[PDB]
DNA sequence: TATAATGGGAGCTGTCACGGATGC
DNA sequence: GCATCCGTGAGTCGAG
């Protein structure tokens, strides 16, 4: 399909829930030793998805 | 307007 | 670490991650690279059987993604594992005389 | 060669040392040769006595001492050191309870060093601290702009040492009192001051209807005190009003001398200004319990004077040059020294309470990492500390000379007007009004005029001599701005038969206004017109002759000028062109009368009277910040007597003492061929083939080995997959061999990275197993010469880890810097200027033989259009020419100074004297006139040039008085039609050359988030096609260009690598895709809480992140 | 044949104040306040100023580009402004199928004389040039029919109608009284002032406005 | 312009001009559903009344109203437009609020969404023209007349 | 004597009975022999081309 | 000056319409290969090599030239897309 | 900020036609590189494209051939010249390019008052449309030689000035 | 993990004009 | 209705 129009609306808690596919729990950001993104932070991979392709 | 002075205040009346 | 947002010059102008390049995303030439190297495979495949390509294909992980064992291989063409083995030799071995001749696929060894 | 200098005004003083306003304001603030007893309370000293002593425990300061650079200049430059010496200060800790007394010399960190020529070296780049210009602290009296009749009285305290004050009187009739954006009746702290009803009458009472105003019958019926918490009521609302709490608020406001700090100019000012005497910098005390007025009282009583229009009483002037002053290098490094010390004083006091209250030294109260800080902020990331500029040394004089209103404590460039970007009167003799930027800075940043120096209160004073009787005296007196609207002053190039007056009449100015005088009225008079004006603006031969707006762009070109392997001072100088090169320091000098020992490329050594032998090395091949060459050339031989203050060497773009910015070209002034057109130039291949305007060039690149965490980084020859001929220039340990020739591609520093774990694709594998070859372990991270750079390897420079007195930053293992120059021939695209602010790029190099050229066969070198000067105004270089021409068959050069000159007849003189040679030289070789002079001297008399009837002789020579020649085609041999202008031009190479900025990308680099194109050469960058480019598409129409600008070209990634393939393999481009930064848009405003939806014509969702957001 | 004679009346370069301080005298200068000095200055750039006369005439230098300066982020601004005003308008059409229309004058009324005189020849043809006529004009003999655009000479026939008092104003289908959504149409908007024909339909005709009201806007003074 | 020695023609001055005079503000609401004081395109207003009045309602009385060219700018419908230009926090919680729609169009909205923009060669008016040589033409034509 | 108004005029007259291509030739050609006699013509500035008149 | 630029204006009621056939031409040139000209062998576009004259590259400025002949028909809704590229497949292979 | 754009000094060009500019070869060999990879494949000059790009990443492994390949790709084609400020919509003019030595790009006369381009060390920067659809509206619509008159005025914009008016009046 | 300890600290000054809400 | 306060704007490309 074509874009013909583009709507902008206030979001209830529901759609930005919606939006979410996660819960960011936690101020961490990365590890200080592996560098990799920790758990339940802001970086989580679980989160907002791998790092590397298909891995 | 100022969040310190306020809670300094809000502290001050225990 | 430190802000992305540090500016840079005296005036408002600049940023710092304004200088800083993404390494991960693959660069145009990269991109085309890989699938002409794709494209040479296939070129290069087409010139054995569609047994013996598909032996390789299914060895390498051409196909499917994941690199079949012999056995695995075999009893898919319903040969022996040593067959398979032997047909899959061969072809490897055709592959490496039309690369002497043609001189192809060596760009793409880097 | 001769060198006749014109003019007849004798200047009674030189310059100043020009670099005086950096090298005495430092000197001053460090106070580094004065035994600690004898030194006097400023600069550093002031800040310690100000910090201390810190009382709660007590700590006290005795004195400091600085010690001597761990390393020397030339060493800090190399290996990224800031050039500095160590602080300590001996402290006493005293219990004042046990009367105990410890006793130490604490470090308190380094502190940066001013070199010999006023600049700093930090973190291995140079750098200069400009001078920065503002309103002088003080008291003073404006007109209200909303009530004609009314006035607004402004206390004014340093930067940073206090908040203003502003006194008014509102409509109501009460007088207001304006403090941190509250007002409050001024009664009230009258009262807490002390004062009373009665001596407010006996005192303001003679002006009639304000005091009634001023009368308050409810703050007078309650005492100080009472008006005190009343007053810290009105100033801190909510909280609680504890009367200790008042007297510390209202002390630390006012009478603090730690928190407010008018200026010793700001207490000065207001001294003169009310007429009253300052007990100190502050606008009350705190004595005997409590509070004594200082200021307030007479600046509200000179308010109500002048409201009340009582005479003696003005409004000030606040750009008049006595209300405005410079902080110089000392007093901004001071001030930042006075913030890192009232850091560490808090640290002092929190120190004083925790731990044990017994055992304690001052080593262990002392923490001087805010100090360290302090200072290390103000000088590698303050706006007034610039990267030096030294393309030339001129550049760098100048730079240390420039004055700004920007900075902290300053103007934001919106809060500049007109008024201060403005010319004010008393910039006469102190700012030059000539040289400014040209655009958004103008008038913000300015220079010191030429003869001006900068007193102790950081006012600018200009010199001028005595005029007793009608006599002129030798003496000069060295006045602020205020201070010489005091008197008449003639000008300076008023006729004098000896020390006397010639003239019954004289030009003067009298508070800068233009005045016809009697010599009686005569009080002082201008040392020199060099007084004026900056010294770049003084290197302006025939300025006199030049509109103000191209004079401008000369002085600031001369800035831009690159020193030259040729370099020679210009044939028409101002006089300046030695003492600028002394100045500089660029060049050697001998320091007693003596014999030179020995002369090498390398180095001098010389034997004095003394009989000491000293030894100077001289400086070669070094690169500057702009990676301009400074290099030093010996210019004495084995066995010269020398005297003191004999040149020895001469440094970058010097000619035999004298400053050398440019070559001297012959010019001829024609249009041709439109290679002229629009200020273009065109040049002579000649001046290529006997190398003018070559210049040398270095550029430094650097490479660091470091640990990571898949291995380490090596610098090594064995780079994966490269052939011999790839690493041929490469020593054993990788590094490129010195004399190399390096083009782009070329690798100068070889390095390995080991690969980052990755799983190959079965593409990968497949090719693996048909060539049977194991994938490296590590990946070409090598260092290489970039698109359009290399040269010669002049030098390289390796640190690694473990080797004795090097050691890197956290990580690194090792760091290798590669110096690669470059001689750079004059090229089409290169920038040339002279003085006068005639510039222009190069569009054509013509062979010898085109070129147009004299009847005795000498070509032009370069040829300028005439349609450059008429509109610009600009004739001095037109002048410069004619003495050019004299001065090139005379074989001599002039000193022509500023605004008394060599003038027209003088300079026809020394025309015909010219001629002779140009001519009788050949009517002795056996030559008559040619055939084509004749031609040409008929339509020359056709334009009334020459006097009809007069012999071909006589009529060349009329039009070579006229500074014309006949000149020939070198295409045609035919003549130019008329007598066209031919002489001797200074032209400079500018900074500005094609080599450096040309640029171009197909894809490359691109941003992180925008995944738009980087910016910049120096990133690969790609050009930004902005909101009026992209209206400019919008205009054509163009919308398959437009579209493609905003996405194959841009952020659109698929797009992108699909137009790459189909363009590699012949395909037409794919039609393009949505915008990678229009997706950035819909996150951030989804962060935003908004939901931005793409819908099609049915209204229903279009996903334009293909279903990779939504689960 | 004097070369800055030959400059400036050819226009190749110069023009006659810039002459008349190189050959004549500078003239008078303005303080920093704007008030103008009694003094002039006498000198010419050929004869040379004196160091008064120079530093008096900086003033004013300064003054110029400070005004300079401080103007191109105005006008800048203003473009900016334009363009996003008028950017949807777009020729969408060939005829909207409007009757109205706007009547230009050819006559200002002068208020020195109280009474009409002719506009001048510029004014008239910015006004005119290009534009389809509104209604049918017949003067000095020649029809004008309804629906033509106005050639050069056109505009130059009306002007000489006017001289002869036939007409004083001209009917003219103009962008104010079209009546096409989202922009103009061909006829209400005329000549494609660059090609000197109608113009074509999908021109981008507002942007094009702004950015000829925008780019003279730094030599306004 | 004209004292500076400016030739520009009074038509691009006469499209600006009738942007600044754009919209209109309701005097009388008649039986719409519009209020008193409201502001509204004229277009739009126009629209209304004659869908009003060909229906048998009460038309709205409204008057003409002139903006400056930043506040015209800041009111076109397009709210993509409107944004970019300035203003974006009160522009974009009065189009969230409202639950804007943005229409594409004029050219900034377009040129945002990385689009071919309606000027030019994108103009609906020549966009789908299509070439063919003769040949192809007829060997199709014959093709549609066998059918 | 073609200067700056009459060539304009000349440039849009042929622009109007001839068009682009050939108005496009005919500018080139304008400027091929303009610079060529500009440079021939002996147009130069000396200081004495600045005339103080008589009058002054 | 692109040659006959003036009577290209001519045939059409908009230049962007110019704009959009010689575009669309071009494509219909590379895509086939030339081998769908309008052209004869002696009004194809020439290019000087440092061998010698060969065919001109560039399809925009066959696609003018060939508008400039007449053979070529343009306009809106002449044939139904598919059909006309299939008919074009039909005619000249790839 | 867009690909296949490149910026550089501008000279004086008087020999050019008005439709033309010289641009440098070095820039011009970078702007078309992808063309210039599929040429060099065309004629025998590289086996392939990434051994085309790995020859031109060297510049002393660049050999003659390959630069009158860049001629045969750049044949017909045009450029965009732009100059900021772009206060109209003639800041930017298409350009068909002559390949020059040397590091400038050379700027037609005529085409400076459009510009408001000079001589004493103006930049510009170049780009290059794409598609036939960029192309074909360059050199239709963007083109210099077809845009002599003012969009503003209706006067004409490209006309003689400076030394051709001087050369004319002499 | 326990002596007692009980309300912060840094302010930032040379625009300038408009639209719009808000205030006697 | 008219003061007044707050919030929002103030040219482009290059380099750094
Ligand atoms: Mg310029
Ligand atoms: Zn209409």
């Amino acid at each position: 399909k074509e874009v013909r129009k583009v709507r902008i609306a206030l979001a209830s808690p529901e759609k930005i829930r919606s939006w979410s596919y996660g819960e960011v729990e936690k101020p961490e950001t990365i590890n200080y030793r592996t560098l990799k993104p920790e758990r339940d932070g802001l970086f989580d991979e679980r989160i907002f998805g791998p790092i590397k392709d298909y891995e | 307007s100022d969040p310190v002075r306020q809670y300094l205040h809000e502290i001050g009346q225990v | 670490p430190v802000s992305l947002e540090t500016p840079i010059g005296d005036e408002k102008d600049s940023f710092y991650g304004d200088f800083i390049p993404d390494e991960h995303l693959p660069s145009p030439v990269d991109a085309a690279t890989q699938s002409l190297l794709s494209e040479e495979l296939e070129k290069a495949l087409s010139k054995l059987s569609e047994r013996e390509a598909m032996v390789l294909k299914l060895r390498k992980g051409l196909i499917d993604g994941r690199e079949h064992t012999l056995e695995e291989v075999g009893a898919f063409f319903g040969v022996t594992r040593e067959r398979i083995r032997q047909i899959e030799n061969k072809a490897l071995r055709k592959l490496k005389y039309h690369e002497s001749r043609t001189r192809k696929l060596r760009d793409f060894l880097d | 060669m001769e060198i006749k200098r014109f003019g007849r005004i004798r200047e009674v003083i030189p310059l100043p040392p020009l670099t005086e306003i950096q090298v005495e304001s430092y000197r001053r603030a460090l106070q580094a040769d004065v035994p600690p007893e004898k030194r006097e309370n400023v600069g550093i000293q002031a800040a310690f006595r100000e910090t201390f002593p810190i009382e709660e425990l007590v700590l006290d300061f005795l004195e400091y001492r600085l010690g001597e650079p761990p390393f020397p200049q030339d060493e800090c430059r190399e290996k990224d050191l800031t050039y500095q010496a160590p602080l300590y200060a001996r402290l006493q800790l005293i219990h004042k309870d046990t009367g105990l007394i410890k006793e130490d010399e604490v470090f308190l960190g380094h502190i940066p060093l001013m070199t010999e020529d006023g600049s700093f070296i930090i973190n291995g780049a140079d750098r200069v601290i400009v001078s920065q210009i503002h309103r002088s602290p003080g008291v003073y009296f404006t007109p209200d702009p909303a009530r004609p009749g009314r006035y607004i009285a402004s206390i004014i305290p340093l930067p940073k040492r206090g908040p203003w004050i502003d006194l008014e009187v509102e409509p109501n009739g009460v007088v207001s009192m304006k403090v941190n954006k509250r007002k409050f009746p001024l009664v009230l702290l009258l009262r807490v001051l002390g004062y009373d009803q009665e001596t407010l009458a006996r005192e303001l009472g003679a002006y009639g209807e304000l005091v009634q105003g001023l009368m308050d019958e409810s703050v007078f019926a309650m005492r100080p005190e009472e008006a005190l918490i009343r007053l810290f009521t009105l100033l801190r609302p909510g909280d609680p009003p504890k009367r200790d709490k008042a007297v510390a608020y209202v002390y630390g406001l006012i009478a603090d001398p730690r928190r407010y700090d008018l200026g010793e100019a700001g207490r000065y000012k207001a001294e003169e200004k009310l007429g009253i005497r300052l007990s100190g910098r502050t606008l009350a005390r705190f004595e005997d319990g409590e509070f004594k007025d200082e200021v307030f009282l007479p600046t509200l009583r000179y308010l109500f004077a002048l409201t009340a229009g009582v005479p003696g009483h003005e409004v000030d002037d606040i750009d008049h040059l006595g209300n405005r002053r410079i902080r110089t290098v000392g007093e901004l490094m001071t001030d930042q020294f006075r913030v890192g010390l009232a850091r560490l004083a808090r640290g002092v006091r929190e120190r004083m309470l925790m731990g044990s209250e017994d055992s304690l030294t001052p080593a262990k109260l002392v923490n001087s990492r805010p100090l360290e800080a302090a200072i290390r902020e103000f000088f590698s990331r303050s706006q007034l500390s610039q990267f030096k500029d030294e393309t030339n040394p001129l550049s760098s004089l100048r730079h240390k000379r420039r004055i700004s209103a920007l900075g902290p404590g300053g103007l934001t460039r919106e809060r500049a007007g007109f008024d201060v970007r403005d010319v004010h009167r008393t910039h006469y003799g102190r700012i030059c009004p000539v040289e400014t930027p040209e655009g958004a800075n103008i008038g913000l940043i300015t220079s010191l005029a030429a003869y001006a120096r900068v007193d102790e209160l950081g006012f600018i004073r200009t010199p001028y001599r005595r005029v007793v009787g009608g006599v002129v005296t030798d003496e000069v007196v060295y006045m602020t701005a205020t201070e010489e609207d005091r008197y008449t002053i003639a000008q300076a190039n008023t006729p004098l038969e000896g020390n006397r007056i010639a003239a019954e009449r004289v030009v003067a100015r009298r508070k800068g206004e233009p005045v016809i005088v009697s010599p009686e009225e005569v009080e002082f008079m201008d040392v020199s017109p060099k007084q004026v004006f900056s010294v770049n603006t003084n290197l302006i031969p025939f300025l006199e002759h030049d509109d103000a707006n191209r004079a401008l762009m000369g002085s600031n070109m001369q800035t831009q000028a690159v020193p030259l392997i040729r370099a020679q001072a210009p044939v028409v100088m101002t006089g300046l062109e030695e003492r600028v090169v002394r100045d500089s320091l660029a060049a050697l000098y001998a320091e007693e009368d003596g014999e030179v020992a020995k002369v090498d490329g390398n180095r001098i050594v010389v034997r004095y009277e003394d009989g000491r032998l000293v030894e100077y090395p001289l400086r070669r091949f070094y690169r500057s910040n702009q990676g301009t060459a400074l290099d030093q050339r010996p210019r004495v031989v084995v066995g010269q007597r020398v005297r003191k203050g004999d040149l020895l060497a001469d440094g970058p773009a010097s000619e035999n003492g004298f400053l050398a910015l440019g070559q001297n070209v012959l010019v001829a002034i024609m249009p041709f061929d439109g290679y002229n057109f629009e200020d273009a130039i065109v040049i002579s291949e000649e001046l290529l083939k006997r190398d003018f305007y070559t210049s040398i060039h270095i550029e430094r690149y650097e490479i660091e080995a470091r640990d990571t965490k898949l291995g380490p980084e090596r610098i090594t020859r064995d780079i994966p997959h490269l052939s011999e001929a790839a690493l041929r220039d490469l020593d054993e340990e990788g590094v490129v061999r010195i004399g190399a020739e390096v083009k782009p591609g070329d690798i100068l520093v070889g390095r390995t990275s080991f690969k980052g774990e990755s799983e190959p694709t079965p593409e990968e594998r497949l090719l693996r197993s048909i060539f049977g070859e194991k994938a490296r372990d590590v990946k070409d991270t090598s260092l290489r010469v970039p698109p359009g750079e290399g040269g010669i390897v002049v030098r390289t420079v390796r640190l690694r880890r473990g080797d004795p007195g090097v050691e890197l930053k956290p990580g690194v293992r090792e760091v290798v810097r590669v110096y690669v120059a470059q001689k750079r021939k004059l090229q089409v695209g290169d920038k040339l200027a002279n003085r006068h602010g005639n510039k222009g790029v190069v569009a054509k190099i013509l062979p010898v033989e085109d070129m147009p050229h004299l009847p005795d066969g000498t070509p032009v070198d370069v040829i300028l259009n005439p349609l450059g000067v008429p509109s610009r105004m600009n004739l001095g270089q037109i002048l410069e020419t004619h003495l050019g021409l004299a001065g090139y068959f005379l074989g001599q050069r002039y000193i022509s100074p500023i605004f008394d000159g060599a003038k027209e007849p003088e300079i026809k003189e020394l025309l015909a004297q010219a001629f002779e040679v140009y001519f009788g030289k050949r009517k002795g070789e056996g030559f008559g006139v040619d055939k084509r002079e004749v031609e040409v001297l008929r339509r020359a008399e056709k334009l009334g040039l020459v006097t009809p009837g007069k012999t071909p002789e006589e009529q060349l020579k009329e039009l070579f008085l006229q500074g014309k020649v006949v000149l020939y085609d070198g295409r045609t041999g035919e003549p130019i039609e008329g007598p066209i202008v031919v002489g001797q031009m200074f032209i400079m190479k500018l900074y500005h050359m094609v080599e450096d900025k040309m640029h171009a990308r197909s894809t490359g680099p691109y941003s992180l988030i925008t995944q738009q194109p980087l910016g910049g050469k120096a990133q690969f960058g790609g050009q930004r096609f902005g909101e009026m480019e992209v209206w400019a598409l919008e205009a054509y129409g163009a919308a398959h260009t437009l579209q493609e600008m905003l996405t194959l070209k841009s952020d659109d990634i698929e797009g992108r690598n699909a137009a790459y393939e189909a363009i590699i393999k012949g395909e037409d481009v794919p039609e393009p895709s949505v915008p990678e930064s229009f997706r950035v848009l819909v996150k951030e405003l989804q962060a935003l809480a908004l939901d931005v939806q793409t819908l099609d014509e049915k209204d229903n969702p279009v996903d334009i992140f293909e279903g990779l957001a939504s689960k | 044949f004097n070369p800055l004679y030959v400059m400036a009346q050819s226009g190749a370069r110069g023009n006659p104040q810039q002459i008349r301080q190189l050959c004549g005298l500078r003239g008078l200068m303005q303080k920093p306040s704007g008030e103008t000095f009694e003094v002039p200055v006498r000198s010419s750039f050929r004869e040379g100023l004196t160091v008064l006369e120079y530093f008096i005439s900086s003033h004013g230098a300064r003054k110029g580009g400070a005004d300079t300066a401080l103007r191109t982020a105005d006008s800048g601004y203003l473009t900016r402004k334009l363009v996003d005003v008028t950017h949807e308008i777009v020729v969408r059409e060939a005829d909207c199928g409007t009757t109205n229309y706007i009547s230009v004058p050819l006559f200002q009324p002068d208020e020195v004389t109280r009474s009409l005189r002719l506009r001048k020849r510029a004014d008239i043809e910015a006004g005119l040039y290009g534009r389809v006529l509104a209604r049918e004009v017949e003067v000095l003999g020649v029809r004008l029919e309804e629906g033509r655009y106005l050639s050069m000479d056109d505009v130059h026939l009306l002007i000489k109608a006017a001289e002869a008092g036939e007409i004083q104003e001209v009917p003219v289908r103009s962008p104010l009284t079209c009546q096409t959504r989202y922009g103009v149409c061909q006829k209400c908007y005329g000549y494609d002032l660059s090609m000197a024909r109608p113009v074509s339909i999908g021109e981008a005709v507002g942007i094009v406005a702004a950015q000829s009201i925008g780019e003279p806007g730094t030599q306004l003074t | 312009y004209r004292a500076q020695g400016v030739k520009l023609h009074d038509k691009h001055i006469e499209i600006v001009v009738r942007q600044m005079m754009k919209y209109v503000e309701v005097t009388d609401p008649g039986d719409s559903r519009l209020l008193e004081g409201q502001v509204l395109e004229k277009w739009d207003v126009e629209a209304l009344n004659e869908r009003l009045i060909a229906e048998g309602k009460t038309p709205v009385a409204w008057k003409p109203l002139l903006m400056g060219v930043t506040k015209s700018a800041l009111s076109t419908k397009s709210w993509l437009s409107a944004a970019s230009f300035q203003n974006t926090t009160h522009v974009l919680t009065e189009a969230a609020i409202a639950g804007k729609k943005d229409e594409l169009i004029g050219l900034k909205e377009n040129v945002i969404l990385g689009r071919l923009i309606p000027a030019g060669t994108g103009s609906d008016f020549v966009r789908f023209t299509q070439v063919v040589d003769q040949k192809t033409l007829k060997a199709i034509e014959e093709a549609r007349k066998e059918a | 004597p073609q200067e700056k108004n009459s060539l304009k005029d000349l440039v849009y007259q042929a622009f109007l009975r001839l068009g682009m291509e050939k108005t496009a030739r005919l500018l080139d050609a304008l400027k091929y022999y303009g610079f060529t006699f500009s440079t021939t013509s002996g147009i130069t500035i000396g200081i004495d081309d600045a005339v103080i008149p008589e009058e002054k | 000056a692109e040659p006959g630029i003036d009577k290209l204006f001519g045939m059409v009621d908009s230049k962007y319409r110019l704009t959009v056939v010689v575009a669309k031409r071009a494509q219909q040139l590379l895509r086939h290969g030339f081998k769908n000209t309008v052209l004869e062998p002696e009004e194809r576009p020439k290019m000087q090599t440092l061998e010698g004259l060969f065919d001109d590259p560039n399809a925009v400025t066959w696609a003018m030239k060939e508008l400039l002949t007449g053979r070529l028909v343009f306009g809106e809704n002449l044939v139904p897309e598919d059909r006309l590229q299939k008919e074009m497949e039909r005619l000249y292979p790839v | 900020r867009v690909d296949y754009s490149g910026r550089s000094v501008i000279v004086v060009g008087p020999q050019l036609k008005l439709h033309q500019c010289g641009l440098p070869k070095r820039m011009a060999l970078e702007l078309f590189k992808p063309f210039l990879l599929k040429k060099m494949e065309e004629k025998g000059i590289a086996p392939n494209v990434k051994a085309a790009r790995r020859m031109l990443e060297r510049q002393r492994d660049i050999k003659d051939e390959v630069w009158d390949a860049l001629e045969e790709v750049i044949h017909g084609k045009v450029v965009l010249l732009n100059r900021a400020p772009t206060l109209h919509r003639l800041g930017i003019q298409a350009f068909q390019p002559v390949l020059v030595e040397g590091q400038s790009i050379q700027l037609h006369p005529l085409v400076c008052e459009a510009f408001n381009a000079d001589f004493d060390g103006d930049q510009m920067a170049v780009h290059v449309p794409l598609s036939s659809f960029a192309q074909a509206e360059a050199r239709i619509q963007m083109l210099s030689a077809h845009n002599l008159l003012s969009p503003a005025s209706g006067e004409p914009l490209a006309k003689p000035s400076r030394d051709i008016i001087l050369g004319l009046y002499y």
